[PDB]
RNA sequence: GCGGUCGCCUCCUAAAAGGUAACGGAGGCGCCCAAAGGUCCCCUCAGGCGGGACGGAAAUCCGCCGGAGAGCGCAAGGGUAGAAGGGGGCCUGACUGCGAGGCCUGCAAGCCGAGCAGGGGCGAAAGCCGGGCCUAGUGAACCGGUGGUCCCGUGUGGAAGG
RNA sequence: CAGGUGGAGCCUGGGAGUGAGGGCGCGAGCGAUAACGUCCGCGUCCGAGCGCGGGAACAACCGAGACCGCCAGCUAAGGCC
RNA sequence: GCGUAGGGAAACCGAGUCCGAACAGGGCGCAAACGGCCCGCACGCGGGCCGAAAAGUCCGCGGCCGUGGACCCGAAACCG
C-alpha cells in the first residue's frame, strides 16, 4: 500500500535529526512528492515530520 | 642551509623499521619506594601516536 | 620512614617502608629473590 | 613548540651512552649481507668484489647472513650466521678473514 | 533474631564453593544418619545419591560414613564423574564428615 | 568565597549492556560499591570492577534480595 | 589593584548513559597500618525494655525484642552481616619474570585485569594470595647521590668516567 | 536485526582556518522569580543568508535556502476600506 | 650519498632480536605482485623463463615545513 510523501513546509529551523529524515526519505524540495513503501521504518521518518509533510495512500 | 637533527629528540627517541617512534615511559625512576611492582616493572617502551609525525620530523636526516 | 630493605649476599635491595618507630627492630621479613628464590632478606639503608 | 607548557621533552634519554668527549670509540663495524643477495655470483665472492655489486659498502666488514638459499661457491668473509654456516656447508666451502 | 550461626555459616562455606563451578559433594548429617549428595547447580539437579539410611547399614558412625563415602565414589565414578568440590556445610571437617570424605577415595576426589 | 572545588568525574557506570559480544578480559562495569555482583564468567577487580572472564555474550540478572548479577554467558 | 584562589578526593548544581560552567552550595587530602597485610576457622551489630553490689545516661552480666539505623583508621558518597565488620591460628603474594584483553583518554598519564613460568604462604580440599571495602594521601623530564650488574673503557692491559 | 546510495560512512595521507561568538526557545546555577546581565546544558537561526516575502522601519520572531533569463502560472507567512 | 636488515644502552646476535631461568609471554622486526611460455599427472600447480609492473633512487614541477629579514610597513628602545 505505497505512500505518497510530500514536503508543504519548510524544515529551515528544525532540529538537524528531522532534517535527517526528509533525507531518509528522499525529500529534498518543497512541494516534492515521493512514493514509497508502506513499511514500520519507513513510516517513522514519515510520522516524524508529520507536521511538514503532507501523506496519502497510493496504489 | 642543511636541517640540524635534534640531539634532545635523537638522545630519548628511537625510529622503528615501519616508521613508528618508540620512547621509553616515564614516572618510574624517581619515586618509587613503593609503586606497585607490576608499576615499576611495566616500564619497556611504548609507541607514541600521531605526534611522532612531528618527533619523526626533526630527526629526518 | 622511607625503608629499603635486601637480601643477604650480591644485596639486591627490593625496597618496601617501614613508617615508625615501632617496628625499630631489625625490621626483617622473609622475601623472594630475582636471583635464586625465596630467602630471609634484612634491612638496612 | 607547544606554547609555553612542557614539551614531549618530558620521557628520559634511556639511549644511556651518548658518547663523552674524545668521541666515538673506533671498532670493526660489520655489514650483512644475505645468501639470497648474492645468489647471483657464480665464481668467488670477496667482501672486495662485494662492494663494486652495490651490497658491501666500503667501510664495514663482511658477514653473510640466513635468509636465502645458500650455492656451491666459495666465500671469502669475516663472519658467519650460525644459519648461514650451516645452509651453505651443505654445497660450497667458505674461508674466514683476518689478515693485515 | 533473623538468620543463625548455623545458617550464616552454612551460607558462607556453601556460597565459596558454589564459585568453583565445580559439581557439589554436598554432605547432610543427622543425630543418627549421614548423607551425601552430588549435585549440579546451574541445572538445579541431583547426579549421584549415597546415605546410610538408604544402606540400612550402622555400628560407629564414623565407620559408617566412610562406607557411605567410599559408596559414593563407586555408584558416582561409574557415571563419568571424577573431580568435585566437597560442600560440608555447616560441619567442621572432622569426624565424621571428615571420614564420608575420606571415604570418597577411589573416585576424583583430591580431599 | 569558601568553597569552589569538586574532583574529576570518574567516567563510572555500565561499559557493555545485555546482548554484547564481549571477550576474556573486556571491563563491563565500572563502579563504587557492590552495585552489580560478578555472574557466571565475570570476575571483579579490587576497585569492584567487573570484567569478562571469557569470551561471549553479556546478560543481566535481578534476583532481588540477592542484588543483581552480569554473567558472561560463553558461545566460545 | 586590594582580598580570595591555583593540584587531588566526595557530594550537589548536572536537565534518569558519559560529559558538562560560574570569585555557584558544602566538606576533605599532602597521611596512615608488621598488622589496620595473606590465608583457614569461628563469631554478628546499634539500639530499646526488664533484671543485677559497689555502676551513675553510659563500665562488666542475664533475658527478650532489634535486619541493619553499628562497624569498616580520617571527608563524603557508593557499598557491605549469605561481610568488606569482631576474635584466633599459623604466615609475609607490602613476590620475581611477564601479560590476553579492556576502562579512560588530545598527548603524556591514570586504572582494571584473566592466564603462563619461577619459587612460596594458608587450606583436607575446592581454592585464595602480585597489600589495605573502594574512590584523595601526589610530581614529567633534566642534574646528581647510593647499592648492584653483565655492558662501553679513545694505540693495548688496566684505571678515570659512563 | 532490518530499512536508509547519501556532497552518506570508514581507512591512510596533503592543505587549512577556528580556539573573542551572538540572539531566541527550552532546562538549571548566579542575580533581585532585575538587565540587550552572567554561566552551563539541548536545540535553532545570525555569524557566513545585511540576498528575497511578512513584521511600519529592524543580523538572528514568521515564511523561505537566491545557477541564469521571461511584461506566464500556484502558493508560504501575512493580508484583501 | 641514499637504498638492499633488523633488534639491543651496549658487548652482541641476526630473519631475528630485546626483556627473561625459560624450549612462557610480549615489544620492535622479517613473508617476491601479474600475465603468459615451459613441465613433474592431468583444468593452476612446483620451480623457472619472456616483460608488464614495482621496492629504491635521480632530475623537473607543485603544496607545505625548517633556517635565513622570510608577506610588506611601523615602534618605545639597546649597543658601538
Ligand atoms: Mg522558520
Ligand atoms: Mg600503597
Ligand atoms: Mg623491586
Ligand atoms: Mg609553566
Ligand atoms: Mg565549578
Ligand atoms: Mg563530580
Ligand atoms: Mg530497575
Ligand atoms: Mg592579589
Ligand atoms: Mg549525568
Ligand atoms: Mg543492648
Ligand atoms: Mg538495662
Ligand atoms: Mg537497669
Ligand atoms: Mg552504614
Ligand atoms: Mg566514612
Ligand atoms: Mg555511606
Ligand atoms: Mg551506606
Ligand atoms: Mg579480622
Ligand atoms: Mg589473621
Ligand atoms: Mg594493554
Ligand atoms: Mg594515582
Ligand atoms: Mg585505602
Ligand atoms: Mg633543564
Ligand atoms: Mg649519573
Ligand atoms: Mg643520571
Ligand atoms: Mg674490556
Ligand atoms: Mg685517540
Ligand atoms: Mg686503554
Ligand atoms: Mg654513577
Ligand atoms: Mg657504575
Ligand atoms: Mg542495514
Ligand atoms: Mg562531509
Ligand atoms: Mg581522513
Ligand atoms: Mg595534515
Ligand atoms: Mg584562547
Ligand atoms: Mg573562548
Ligand atoms: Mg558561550
Ligand atoms: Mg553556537
Ligand atoms: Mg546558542
Ligand atoms: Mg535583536
Ligand atoms: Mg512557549
Ligand atoms: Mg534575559
Ligand atoms: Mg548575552
Ligand atoms: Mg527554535
Ligand atoms: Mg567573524
Ligand atoms: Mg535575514
Ligand atoms: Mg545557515
Ligand atoms: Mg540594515
Ligand atoms: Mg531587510
Ligand atoms: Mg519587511
Ligand atoms: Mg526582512
Ligand atoms: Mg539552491
Ligand atoms: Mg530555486
Ligand atoms: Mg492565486
Ligand atoms: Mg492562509
Ligand atoms: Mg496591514
Ligand atoms: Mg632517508
Ligand atoms: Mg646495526
Ligand atoms: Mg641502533
Ligand atoms: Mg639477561
Ligand atoms: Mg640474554
Ligand atoms: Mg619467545
Ligand atoms: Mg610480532
Ligand atoms: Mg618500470
Ligand atoms: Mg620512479
Ligand atoms: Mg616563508
Ligand atoms: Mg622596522
Ligand atoms: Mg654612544
Amino acid at each position: 500500500p505505497r505512500l505518497k510523501v510530500k514536503l508543504v513546509k519548510s524544515p529551515i529551523g528544525y532540529p538537524k535529526d528531522q532534517k535527517a529524515a526528509l533525507k531518509a526519505l528522499g525529500l529534498r524540495r518543497l512541494q516534492q512528492e515521493r512514493v514509497l513503501e508502506d513499511t514500520p521504518a519507513i513510516r517513522g521518518n514519515v510520522e516524524k515530520v508529520a507536521h511538514l509533510v503532507r501523506v496519502e495512500v497510493v496504489e | 642551509p642543511k636541517m640540524k637533527t635534534h640531539k634532545g629528540a635523537k638522545k630519548r627517541v628511537k625510529i622503528t623499521a615501519s616508521g613508528k617512534v618508540v620512547a621509553m615511559k616515564t614516572g618510574k625512576r624517581h619515586l618509587n619506594w613503593q609503586k606497585s611492582g607490576k608499576e615499576i616493572r611495566q616500564k619497556g617502551r611504548k609507541f607514541v601516536l600521531a605526534k611522532p609525525e612531528a618527533e619523526r620530523i626533526k630527526l629526518l636526516l | 620512614l622511607l625503608l629499603e630493605c635486601t637480601e643477604c649476599k650480591r644485596r639486591n635491595y627490593a625496597t618496601e617502608k617501614n613508617k615508625r618507630n615501632t617496628p625499630n627492630k631489625l625490621e626483617l621479613r622473609k622475601y623472594c629473590p630475582w636471583c635464586r628464590k625465596h630467602t630471609v632478606h634484612r634491612e638496612v639503608k | 613548540f607547544e606554547g609555553g607548557r612542557s614539551t614531549t621533552l618530558m620521557r628520559l634519554p634511556k639511549r644511556g651512552m651518548q658518547g663523552q668527549v674524545p668521541g666515538e670509540i673506533k671498532r670493526p663495524r660489520y655489514q650483512g649481507v644475505n645468501l639470497k643477495d648474492l645468489a647471483r655470483f657464480e665464481g668467488e665472492v670477496t667482501p672486495e668484489l662485494l662492494v663494486r655489486a652495490g651490497l658491501l659498502k666500503k667501510g664495514y666488514r663482511l658477514k653473510i647472513l640466513g635468509e636465502g638459499e645458500a650455492k656451491p661457491l666459495k666465500v671469502v668473509a669475516h663472519a658467519f650466521s650460525k644459519s648461514a654456516l650451516e645452509k651453505l656447508k651443505a654445497a660450497g666451502g667458505e674461508p674466514v678473514l683476518l689478515e693485515a | 533474631a533473623r538468620l543463625t550461626a548455623y545458617e550464616r555459616r552454612k551460607f558462607r562455606v556453601r556460597n565459596r564453593i558454589k564459585r568453583t563451578g565445580r559439581l557439589r559433594l554436598s554432605v547432610f548429617r543427622s543425630l543418627k544418619h549421614i548423607y551425601a549428595q552430588i549435585i549440579d547447580d546451574e541445572k538445579g539437579v541431583t547426579l549421584v545419591s549415597a546415605s546410610s539410611l538408604a544402606l540400612k547399614l550402622k555400628g560407629n558412625k564414623t565407620e559408617v560414613a566412610r562406607q557411605v563415602g567410599r559408596a559414593l565414589a563407586e555408584k558416582a565414578l561409574a557415571l563419568g564423574i571424577k573431580q568435585v568440590a566437597f560442600d560440608r556445610g555447616p560441619y567442621k571437617y572432622h569426624g565424621r564428615v571428615k571420614a564420608l570424605a575420606e571415604g570418597a577415595r577411589e573416585g576424583g576426589l583430591e580431599f | 568565597t569558601r568553597n569552589g572545588r569538586d574532583s574529576q568525574a570518574k567516567r563510572l557506570g555500565v561499559k557493555r549492556y545485555e546482548g554484547q559480544v564481549v571477550r576474556a578480559g573486556n571491563i563491563l562495569v565500572r563502579q563504587r560499591g557492590t552495585r552489580f555482583k560478578p555472574g557466571k564468567n565475570v570476575g571483579m577487580g579490587r576497585d569492584f570492577t567487573l570484567f569478562a572472564l571469557v569470551d561471549g555474550v553479556v546478560e543481566f540478572q535481578d534476583r532481588g534480595r540477592l542484588g543483581r548479577y552480569v554473567h558472561v554467558r560463553p558461545l566460545a
